[PDB]
């Protein structure tokens, strides 16, 4: 049965890693290089404020690691 | 020391080429086109935005037109299927006999002048307004 | 850097002029021929009318023709398909974020038939 | 880059007689077809019209020959069906220039987010890892500096 929580746990890995590769290919933003250029927003893209956009990459990287 | 799996110090990665962190704009010598069309102009200073239509490029011609000419309106066709349309001796002989197999076109007996002549002398008097 | 250019849905701007060209005397010889004999049914006050119609035509199309020569004339270095290849460059590039992604993922469901139970 | 250079000024003023051109073809319609509303009748008129007619012929002579010339960068012109379908719709061509360069910033605006939060991804993993393992932490070191190179395509901007 251990052996069968470790199966679990394996793919579990692999679905938190396709889940936060994700997470930071459709809720990530654009970045300004520099503050003259223009900043320009999509209704068809989900934008995220950018501090809690970095408390979700550091709870799913923790949950990560808890899971290891 | 124990190795680890896919973990080669010799094994190297480089960036993208080209790299998208970069203003790729620049890169490629793009940044003329930037500053043309920009809303904005570099110094802080607001640019002229560009006009719905294209009134100010013909501006410069003097004609009877008022309006513009668009699909919905009646005015135009559907000329892009037209013009996407496609079919010893020196490059100066071949080119001369290419610019010339598009003349055979240009000339009569395609273009009957004294038949355009008597037509177009067919038109009575005025014009009927309709 | 190397870019690979696309030849799909663009033409030369010789081509289109020389198809407008042969287009509107193409045109002009249909008229020319249809007209050559009057009756009832086409009076030749509806010959002149048929004849104002197609020469404000082709007035439009020499002016789309004019507007495109000004477009041109926009560009200066003739560097637009250097735009239009980082543009499909773009696209190859957001998808393979995407495709390892999906290969990770197609990995998992060629995985999913490799297990050994309890 | 020299015949890059003159490539583009003969390219110039190729365009600018075949504009001049265009015009004189132009200003020749609106001739003929106010000579048509305004007629008079006369056969001196029906002479005049075919006059236009002969010299709006001949411009399209001039300006076949050269769009088939060997000298001609009008072949060298790459036009797309999307501009010219844009003109027919009677709506402003530099906009598409801006809406297409406006495309281009965004999916590399789009694509700079998303390299920058990737990074953010791998280096809170390996503050992370390093913080649960410390026997990996060479390793993940050495990850780091195999995958954050030397900038020698990013020093540019």
């Amino acid at each position: 049965d251990r052996l069968t929580q470790l199966q679990i746990c394996l793919d579990q890995m692999t679905e938190q890693f396709c889940a936060t590769l994700n997470y930071i290919d459709k809720n990530h933003g654009f970045e300004r290089l520099t503050v003259n250029e223009p900043q320009m927003s999509d209704k068809h893209a989900t934008v995220v404020p950018p501090e809690e956009f970095s408390n979700t990459i550091d709870e799913l990287s923790t949950d990560i690691i808890l899971k290891t | 020391p124990s190795y680890y799996y896919y973990v080669d110090p010799e094994t190297t990665y480089t960036y993208q080429q080209p790299n998208p962190l970069q203003d790729l704009i620049s890169v490629y010598g793009l940044d003329d086109i930037s500053r043309q069309v920009a809303r904005t102009n570099l110094d802080g200073t607001k640019a002229v935005k560009l006009r719905k239509s294209y009134k100010n490029q013909i501006a410069d011609l003097s004609g009877k037109f008022s309006t513009i000419p668009t699909r919905e309106n009646g005015k135009g066709g559907q000329i892009a299927h037209i013009l996407f349309q496609n079919n010893n001796m020196s490059e100066q002989q071949w080119r001369e006999q290419l610019r010339n197999r598009d003349i055979a076109l240009f000339q009569p007996p395609n273009f009957d002048w004294d038949l355009c002549s008597s037509v177009l002398s067919q038109f009575e008097r005025s014009y009927p307004s309709e | 850097p190397a870019l690979p250019h696309v030849e799909i849905n663009q033409v030369s701007l010789a081509l289109v002029i020389r198809n407008l060209t042969v287009f509107t005397m193409k045109e002009l010889a249909q008229y020319m021929k249809t007209n050559v004999h009057t009756q009832a049914n086409e009076p030749n006050s509806a010959k002149k009318i048929r004849f104002l119609q197609l020469i404000i035509f082709l007035r439009t199309q020499f002016l789309k023709l004019y507007v495109l020569v000004k477009w041109t004339r926009t560009i200066k270095q003739n560097n637009f398909h250097v735009l239009i290849d980082l543009l499909n460059w773009f696209r190859t590039t957001n998808m393979n974020v995407n495709n390892c992604i999906w290969a990770l993922k197609s990995s998992l469901n060629s995985m999913t038939n490799a297990k050994l139970p309890n | 880059m020299n015949g890059n250079s003159t490539n583009n000024e003969q390219l110039q003023q190729e365009l600018a007689t075949t504009q001049d051109q265009v015009a004189s073809i132009i200003e020749s319609f609106v001739e003929l077809g106010v000579s048509i509303y305004d007629f008079p009748g006369t056969p001196e008129a029906t002479k005049g019209m075919i006059t236009n007619l002969q010299r709006n012929v001949d411009r399209l002579y001039k300006l076949n020959v050269r769009s088939n010339d060997p000298q001609s960068s009008l072949s060298k012109v790459d036009i797309p069906l999307e501009v010219v379908q844009y003109i027919e719709d009677g709506r402003n061509p530099d906009i598409y220039t801006r809406e297409f360069v406006e495309a281009i910033r965004r999916s590399n605006q789009y694509q700079r987010g998303k390299m920058h939060g990737l990074k953010q991804l791998r280096d809170s993993l390996a503050d992370k890892i390093v913080d649960e393992f410390p026997e990996l932490k060479e390793p993940v070191e050495d990850i780091i500096k195999r995958t954050s190179p030397i900038d020698n395509v990013s020093n540019t901007h």
